């Protein structure tokens, strides 16, 4: 289904040069992903550790199919940002279900809804996004060393293209250049690791590598040092792509340089696919018997990266003043938690890992959606701030400074509360979903004897909380520097709205002001659902936590 | 000595040690490529069963077929040797004409049909052996029995005729 | 290094390009599909970022 | 010493002699900043589409020397591969990235 | 002039193409039939050629085992399986033949 | 062993380079050729056509990645006028 | 689990069908019998579940 | 009190309320009042569906517990020798 | 005529709820065993695509130019047709896999496949492909409908590797080949 | 390697070792008895030996040292020449064949 949507979309895109088609093409990409969810939903009525497919080059597991669906759902949510205009006109006389479905409203919308904005005029944007999704789904389902390499290049290359698709921005083209250059280095480490596996084992099959490792885990002529050493080089390339420390430096620049709507997809989609793929590889190479192999286990690179990501992610975030660079360092800190759960390979840590990744992806999603929505809400506001006036690519990244959120609680309190709830979930304050996520990882780490890492995790969390509290202080503790535009509501500047019926006959006319322009419903509803999922998790946790329990029990099923 | 195709060989290694007396001795075939190509279908006629038996023995003994099938290996040599003595007793002139034609024609059988038709007639009426090619298309004439060969550098004399056994 | 001949193995030898072609479109054709998508993405991507629409 | 190896030697020797004559016999006397302009994107695009299309043809050459064995099954996957890459060519034409007019 | 009207040229092109494809069908079918004959000719020879090579490998494997036990006192075991593996390396004399 | 030395040369490209981002692309291509060279020699030692097939896909992917990277560099040069880092 | 179940048991049917030396391929009848039993056991488990626990209702 | 249907009917009502609050639109104007039965109705649907997932999840977990005990038992009986 | 080898290839055994009929059923079997509700579900799924796009247009107008919406509806209709058909195929093939309730199908396959045994027919037909190429085709499409969200694939090959011991069909055929004989004797 | 497809269109030369290693694991390892995979240890060593030839290289150079050590001790009054060697087993060169074979 994902391959058919890409080819069919490409063909329709090929014979069009019309930029007003971008919003329509984005909406079709949403429909296409909904079918992908339907097909994968039907593919979940078996229990297996894995079924090899297509000559053994791919495989499917219950875990593989669950995270296929999850990637599709996050991609539908992100695709809203390019499928609906940011602002709408709402009045209480066009609010009935008969008005929405049978009546129509006419007014000059172009300036209000930002019809010709940059994120509304890139025809191939939903198509390149689908290519990245295909790279990610294929990598989850890869059973083979060559399939791994092809999948990771496919997802990586689309991400470089996404970071540069705003070709008229110097900031965007710079970030795309940085991503591609250092991502090319990391891909070489992945290809080197895959190649050393093949030249030593004589096989490309992951099944065959696991069998050789399983026999070699007994308790002299061809002692198998290569497997851990190969996977070590292999894993470093994947540590770069999830931006784990100490291979993290690229992401605060790239995430800040590229436009914010792009950052939302770029910062979220790739971690899900690499972490899920790493999970299976971690499980099947785990040396059960304490032998010489365990001494050189490649998974210590994950544990060192986890330690370093906990410290770098929280300490460096203290003096960040650009809001998108702070989110990059916040992600590196949260990656440290994810890496700790993956490194400890236990039923509890795998449960913690699965739950942590999904809650983190929906939370980081809520932060990007709130940041974009706040940026699109300043349309009817003005500021005389001198710092804000010297910002670059203001259209691509309307909010770039934490100081821009000063007094935003006085501009929109409930949207400010949603941001505060999301940030407090990142800290791990009960009873938000983020606390329960951190609580589960700490439990497993302590139960498997990872006390030293457990203590560094709690100490780093207090340091990380400082810059989280600093964002909240900015929103709540001060008056704003933004004022409503005088001319948007000047008691004599009314634009006209016509209300017409199904026969295009005028029913009534109404005069309208800036006070009748609102955030579009798709963004408000998405923020609202996710904010209430973060807030009310303690009453909804059973089925969601049980899903991970069953998935891990299958993966560990002796 | 592996089955890998060599690329930088400059020397040959020979061993003079014979087989142990525990192994019965068979005389090897002394025929080169062109004569045994022109005798191949006659060997395939008399020696099919022993040829198949020797290959079945080896498949029965994976990884050990060399050592466990020497006696059936010896039977194949003696059956093919019997055809080459038989042809050299009854059809020597036509045998020599065919493989000398083959040896001048890139060892391609469709370049030597008149000599092959001569020998196929002689072998059939002395040793009662028939050239047989399995699974040839039934709608068409068998390729080795066609008057005209599309790929033959020399067009074929109209007078020279294919030998159909029993005509 | 020492090498010898086989006869059953050499009945109809493939050149390396024919041995690849034997398996490239049938046994391992998932790789071929994946590579086509990368080539597709490279074609559309390099065009989109460089030319005026 | 093989014919191919000798052939490369002789062809290179030909080039040396021609250089030798003109560097030995022809008269010689040594008779003996810039501005930056933008370059045309069309030349990158020609090389781009050439390179990707040249890669696709190379992936079809094994099929042309393996058709008997591939039969119907190989042809299907070869046709799928051809179908996918001609779609990208349709994108190249339709978006006039060769500067049709 | 009729030499440059497209209709007779198109008709002439099609007949040449139709004739060439008809001949190509006859050629490749007979060429595929020649390949059937060539393989079956090789097939009938394979057992007598392989048996000769099999005897040669048996002879030289035994001669190598006799060398090792004579030289080293016993036989070093390379494979744990009992299968015959064609050698990758061979003991060679320090020099080639003089001439 | 030659493939190892070639991989070092590509690695050293980053170590010896502060200001030349074009050399950065070339170092990635040397590393990819070095790794492909190693796969090809190993598959000849192990009599495996799959290793040759793996090499062919790396060549295709390396060619496609060079295409994207040269494209990204062109979109960068159009706004900048230099491929030189002021270091 | 310490034992690894093959995701792709059909890999036992891999291998080139051309230029096969006699006696090259190892015998796999115990392997196929292993997967015959795995299949017959699973079918019985389903058979003795939707025919025995279905008689109650 | 964690009744799934009532909870998710309430969740849908809270989504509409928060959304109206985020949009800085009035919480209750008469011609918009159909949205609360709608959001609550969609919430009730999500929770009838979560109800049936829970039933399947419980059965799966109950089978898993028996298998672990059965595995534990046989291994214990194997060690009796 | 039982071939004395009714399980010739190592197949992957998968834990499911219902008996396995065919791990790689032929495309025409999947169409023929489809239930009338499969057509109902597939058509409604297909219509959902363009209907969702139309609903977005009526509630959140795209402001597209004159002919833009017709173009998007043409592509949305094709997307829905593809997704609707894949969903229709999945519903039927899941019963062949034993991943969904399949009693009508287990009876139908038993009926159909016993009949071919009594006619001397091959159980799964006759292939133009080489045996080895049948193996490659079988190993490519077996359980492949579980991957339909990513990649589509269909079995259009008459191979004999379907993951099921075929002794049951030969038992059923000779059981009633004897019954049909006894009735002829009693006449 | 383990793929089953060699360079000449045939199967790969180490494939029988790979098939036997997989056969040993599937039929000796299990969840009831995980220690059965210890039986696979010698087969895994045979597969690693087919790929890389370390043990064979160690044997051949150990033996070649002894062979060249003993060959120096003996005295070759009249070793066969390459011309006589190249006439081994030829139709009308019985004298050279007898001289090479020392018969
Ligand atoms: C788009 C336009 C589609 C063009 C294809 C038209 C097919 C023309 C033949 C025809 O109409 O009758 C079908 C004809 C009927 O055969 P039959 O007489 O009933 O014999 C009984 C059985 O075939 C069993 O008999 P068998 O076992 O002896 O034979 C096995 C079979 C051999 O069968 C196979 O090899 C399998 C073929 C399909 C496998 C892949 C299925 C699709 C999944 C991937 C889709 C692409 C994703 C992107 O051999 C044949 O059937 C002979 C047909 C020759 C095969 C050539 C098929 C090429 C189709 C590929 C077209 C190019 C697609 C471009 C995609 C890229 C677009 C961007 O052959 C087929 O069954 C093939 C159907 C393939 C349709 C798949 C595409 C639609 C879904
Ligand atoms: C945890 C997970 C479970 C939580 C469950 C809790 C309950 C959640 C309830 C969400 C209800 C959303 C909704 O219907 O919004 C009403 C929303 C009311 O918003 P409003 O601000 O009062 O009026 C619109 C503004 O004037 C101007 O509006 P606008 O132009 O700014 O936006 C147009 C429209 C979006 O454009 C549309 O026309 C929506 C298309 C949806 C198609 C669904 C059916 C597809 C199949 C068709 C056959 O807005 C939306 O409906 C936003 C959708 C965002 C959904 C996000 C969900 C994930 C987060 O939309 C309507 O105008 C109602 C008529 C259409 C309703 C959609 C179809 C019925 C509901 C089907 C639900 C699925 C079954
Ligand atoms: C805020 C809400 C709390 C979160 C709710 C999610 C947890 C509850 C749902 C978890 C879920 C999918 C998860 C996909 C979402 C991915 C991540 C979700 C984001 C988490 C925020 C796990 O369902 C799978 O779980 C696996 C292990 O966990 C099992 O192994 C699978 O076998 C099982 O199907 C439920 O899937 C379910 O879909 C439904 C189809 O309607 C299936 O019902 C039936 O299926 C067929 C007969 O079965 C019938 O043909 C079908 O007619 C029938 O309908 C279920 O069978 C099941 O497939
Ligand atoms: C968060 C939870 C996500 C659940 C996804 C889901 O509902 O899929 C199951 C359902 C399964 O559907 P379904 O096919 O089982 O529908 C019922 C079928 N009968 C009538 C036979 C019982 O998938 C969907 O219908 C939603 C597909 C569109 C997804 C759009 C989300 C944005
Ligand atoms: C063929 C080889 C013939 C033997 C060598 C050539 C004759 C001996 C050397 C030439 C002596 C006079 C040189 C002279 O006249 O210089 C004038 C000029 C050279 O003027 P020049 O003195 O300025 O040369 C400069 C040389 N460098 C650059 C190295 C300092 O010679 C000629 O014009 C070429 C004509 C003579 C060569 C004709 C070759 C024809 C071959 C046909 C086959
Ligand atoms: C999210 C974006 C909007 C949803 C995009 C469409 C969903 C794509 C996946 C899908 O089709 O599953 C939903 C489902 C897929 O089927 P289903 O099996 O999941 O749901 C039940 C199907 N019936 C109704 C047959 C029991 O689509 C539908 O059911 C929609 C049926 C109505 C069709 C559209 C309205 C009729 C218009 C007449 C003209
Ligand atoms: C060659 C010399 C040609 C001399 C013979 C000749 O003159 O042919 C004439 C014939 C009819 O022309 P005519 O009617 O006489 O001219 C008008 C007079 N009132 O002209 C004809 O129509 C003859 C046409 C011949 C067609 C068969 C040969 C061409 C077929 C191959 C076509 C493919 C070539 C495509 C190449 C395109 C590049
Ligand atoms: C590059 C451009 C390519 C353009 C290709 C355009 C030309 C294609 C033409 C296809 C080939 C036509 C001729 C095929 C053929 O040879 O038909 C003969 C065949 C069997 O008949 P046959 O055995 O040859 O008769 C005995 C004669 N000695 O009978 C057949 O097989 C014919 C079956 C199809 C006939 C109708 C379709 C062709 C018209």
């Amino acid at each position: 289904m994902i391959m058919i949507s890409i080819l069919s979309l490409l063909l329709s895109t090929s014979v069009t040069l019309r930029r007003d088609m971008s919003i329509l093409f984005n909406r079709i990409s949403i429909i296409a992903l909904a079918y992908c969810i339907l097909h994968d939903t039907m593919s979940l009525s078996f229990i297996s550790k894995g079924i090899g497919l297509h000559g053994g080059l791919l495989h499917i597991t219950n875990l593989t199919q669950i995270f296929h669906i999850f990637i599709f759902i996050i991609s539908i949510l992100i695709l809203q940002l390019t499928s609906f205009y940011p602002r709408k006109v709402w009045i209480p006389e066009y609010s009935s279900l008969k008005d929405i479905f049978f009546n129509k409203i006419l007014y000059y919308r172009t300036k209000i809804i930002n019809k010709m904005g940059e994120h509304m005029k890139i025809i191939e944007y939903p198509l390149i996004l689908l290519f990245v999704i295909s790279g990610a789904v294929f990598l989850i389902s890869t059973n083979d060393l060559v399939s791994i390499f092809l999948s990771i290049e496919l997802q990586s290359y689309g991400l470089y293209l996404l970071s540069t698709i705003y070709r008229n921005s110097e900031l965007s083209t710079t970030g795309g250049l940085i991503y591609f250059l250092l991502g090319g280095l990391s891909s070489c480490f992945i290809l080197l690791g895959t190649s050393l596996l093949y030249v030593n084992s004589g096989t490309t099959s992951l099944d065959g590598l696991y069998i050789l490792n399983s026999i070699s885990d007994v308790n002299s002529w061809y002692k198998p040092y290569y497997l851990n050493f190969s996977l070590l080089i292999f894993s470093i390339g994947f540590l770069f792509k999830v931006s784990a420390a100490p291979f993290h430096f690229w992401s605060p620049d790239v995430y800040d340089a590229i436009p914010t709507i792009v950052t939302t997809f770029v910062a979220i989609i790739a971690k899900i696919s690499i972490f899920i793929f790493l999970l299976e590889l971690v499980y099947y190479t785990n040396s059960n018997a304490n032998s010489y192999l365990s001494e050189f286990s490649w998974t210590y690179a994950l544990l060192i990266s986890s330690l370093l990501s906990l410290i770098i992610g929280t300490v460096v975030g203290l003096t960040q003043f650009r809001i998108k660079r702070l989110l990059a360092y916040s992600t590196i800190s949260h990656v440290g938690f994810i890496l700790l759960a993956l490194s400890v390979s236990s039923i509890e840590s795998t449960q913690a890992f699965i739950f942590y990744l999904i809650q983190y992806s929906i939370s980081n999603l809520n932060a990007f959606f709130i940041l974009i929505t706040i940026g699109f809400s300043l349309y009817g506001y003005v500021t005389n701030n001198k710092e804000y006036k010297s910002l670059l690519d203001k259209n691509n990244s309307p909010i770039q400074l934490i100081s821009q959120l000063k007094g935003y609680f006085y501009i929109n309190p409930l949207l400010s509360l949603s941001l505060a709830i999301t940030i407090f979930s990142f800290v791990g304050v009960p009873p938000l979903v983020g606390f329960f996520a951190k609580q589960m990882v700490l439990s497993a780490a302590l139960d498997n004897g990872y006390i030293f890492l457990s203590l560094i995790a709690i100490i780093t969390s207090v340091i990380g909380a400082v810059y989280y509290l600093n964002v909240i202080k900015e929103i709540f503790f001060y008056s704003p520097e933004h004022e409503v535009n005088p001319v948007l509501n000047e008691s004599d500047s009314n634009f006209s709205l016509r209300i017409l019926n199904e026969k295009n006959v005028l029913i009534r006319s109404v005069l309208l002001k800036g006070r009748n322009i609102f955030i579009s419903s798709p963004f408000s509803i998405t923020i609202s659902i996710i904010t209430n999922v973060i807030l009310l998790f303690i009453f909804m946790n059973k089925e969601w936590l049980s899903m991970g329990t069953i998935l891990v029990q299958i993966l560990f099923s002796a | 000595m592996a089955t890998r195709k060599p690329a930088f060989n400059q020397h040959v290694l020979l061993d003079t040690t014979p087989l142990p007396d525990s192994i019965p001795k068979v005389k090897e075939i002394g025929a080169s490529s062109a004569p045994l190509l022109s005798a191949s279908f006659f060997i395939g006629a008399r020696c099919k069963d022993y040829n198949d038996d020797y290959m079945q023995c080896k498949n029965e003994n994976p990884g050990r077929g060399e050592f466990e099938c020497l006696k059936e290996g010896r039977r194949v040599t003696r059956c093919a040797r019997s055809v080459l003595k038989d042809i050299n007793t009854h059809c020597l002139e036509q045998f020599r004409a065919h493989w000398q034609c083959l040896d001048n024609n890139n060892q391609q059988l469709w370049q030597c049909r008149p000599a092959e038709w001569k020998l196929n007639k002689c072998v059939y009426e002395n040793l009662k052996l028939e050239k047989v090619i399995p699974d040839q298309p039934k709608n068409s004439t068998p390729v080795h029995l066609r008057q005209r060969q599309i790929f033959a550098h020399h067009a074929i004399p109209p007078w020279e005729r294919p030998f159909i056994p029993g005509q | 290094f020492i090498t010898s001949k086989i006869w059953d193995g050499a009945l109809a030898e493939n050149n390396h390009i024919s041995s690849i072609g034997n398996i490239m479109y049938t046994n391992y054709n998932v790789w071929l599909i994946l590579a086509s998508f990368i080539l597709l993405l490279a074609m559309v991507g390099a065009i989109v970022i460089t030319i005026k629409p | 010493m093989s014919a191919m190896s000798i052939y490369i030697i002789f062809v290179s020797i030909i080039a040396i002699l021609f250089l030798a004559i003109d560097l030995i016999f022809a008269p010689h006397n040594p008779y003996k900043s810039q501005s930056r302009s933008p370059f045309n994107i069309s030349f990158f695009i020609y090389g781009l589409v050439f390179l990707l299309l040249d890669l696709e043809i190379l992936l079809l050459y094994p099929f042309a020397v393996s058709e008997y064995v591939n039969s119907a099954y190989g042809l299907a996957a070869a046709l799928i591969f051809i179908g996918i890459i001609t779609i990208g060519f349709v994108y190249e034409l339709g978006h006039d990235a060769l500067k049709v007019h | 002039r009729g030499l440059f009207r497209p209709r007779p040229l198109l008709a002439g092109a099609a007949v040449l193409m139709l004739y060439g494809w008809y001949k190509l069908v006859k050629g490749i079918r007979e060429q595929n039939e020649l390949a059937r004959e060539k393989m079956w000719a090789r097939i009938h020879l394979i057992p007598l050629l392989q048996a000769e090579e099999d005897r040669d490998h048996v002879r030289r494997y035994l001669a190598d085992q006799a060398r090792e036990k004579g030289l080293l006192g016993e036989n070093i075991k390379v494979y744990n399986s009992d299968r015959y593996v064609r050698p990758t390396f061979a003991v060679t004399p320090s020099k080639p033949a003089q001439e | 062993n030659i493939t190892l030395i070639l991989f070092l040369i590509g690695i050293l490209g980053f170590v010896l380079n502060r200001k030349n981002i074009i050399l950065m692309l070339i170092s990635i291509e040397i590393m990819l050729l070095s790794i492909t060279f190693l796969i090809l020699l190993s598959s000849l030692n192990m009599d495996d056509i799959i290793g040759q097939t793996y090499a062919i896909y790396i060549i295709v992917v390396a060619g496609a990645e060079s295409a994207i990277g040269l494209g990204i560099l062109v979109a960068f040069y159009r706004l900048r006028g230099s491929i030189a880092i002021e270091y | 689990s310490r034992h690894i179940e093959l995701k792709y048991p059909e890999v036992f049917s891999h291998g080139s069908p051309f230029n096969v030396p006699a006696g090259f391929y190892p015998n796999l009848d115990h392997v196929i019998e292993h997967y015959r039993k795995q299949h017959l056991e699973e079918e019985e488990r389903k058979a003795k579940k939707l025919a025995a626990a279905a008689a109650a209702a | 009190m964690v009744n799934r249907i009532l909870f998710w009917t309430g969740f849908g009502l809270a989504v509409r309320f928060w959304q109206l609050g985020i949009e800085m639109r009035p919480f209750f104007n008469r011609k918009s009042l159909w949205a609360y039965p709608l959001f609550g109705g969609v919430g009730a649907s999500f929770g009838y569906w979560l109800q049936s997932i829970d039933e399947k999840q419980t059965k799966m977990l109950e089978e898993r517990k028996q298998a672990i005990l059965e595995k534990r038992a046989r291994r214990a009986q194997r060690q009796a020798e | 005529n039982t071939p004395t080898q009714t399980y010739q290839f190592p197949s992957k055994t998968v834990k499911t709820d219902y008996p396995l009929i065919d791990n790689d059923p032929h495309f025409t079997r999947v169409i023929r065993y489809a239930r009338p509700s499969d057509y109902a579900h597939g058509l409604a799924a297909a219509a959902a695509g363009p209907a969702a796009l139309w609903l977005m247009e009526r509630i959140s107008p795209s402001q597209v130019g004159r002919g833009g919406f017709a173009k998007a509806m043409r592509l949305a209709g094709f997307i829905g047709l593809a997704g609707g058909f894949l969903y229709f195929y999945q519903r039927s093939i899941l019963r062949f896999y034993g991943m969904s309730e399949n009693a009508r199908e287990v009876e139908m396959d038993m009926r159909e496949m016993t009949d071919r045994v009594k006619a001397g027919l091959p159980l799964y037909g006759e292939s133009r492909l080489s045996p080895a190429m049948q193996g490659v085709a079988a190993r490519q499409s077996r359980y492949s409908a579980l991957f339909f969200g990513v990649m589509p694939w269909f079995n259009f090959v008459n191979h004999n590797q379907h993951g099921v011991d075929t002794a049951k069909y030969y038992q059923q055929a000779e059981r009633e080949l004897e019954a049909e004989r006894l009735a002829r004797e009693q006449a | 390697m383990a793929s089953g497809y060699g360079l000449n269109g045939g199967p790969s030369r180490c494939f029988p070792f790979w098939q036997e290693l997989l056969a040993c694991y599937v039929t000796n390892s299990s969840e009831d008895n995980p220690d059965g995979k210890n039986k696979c240890i010698p087969v895994m060593e045979d597969y690693y030996e087919c790929l890389h030839h370390r043990k064979e290289a160690a044997r051949v150079r150990a033996l070649q040292a002894a062979y060249r050590e003993a060959e120096a001790k003996k005295l070759q009054e009249n070793p066969p020449t390459a011309g006589q060697i190249r006439n081994l087993g030829l139709l009308n060169k019985e004298e050279d064949t007898k001289k090479v074979h020392c018969a």
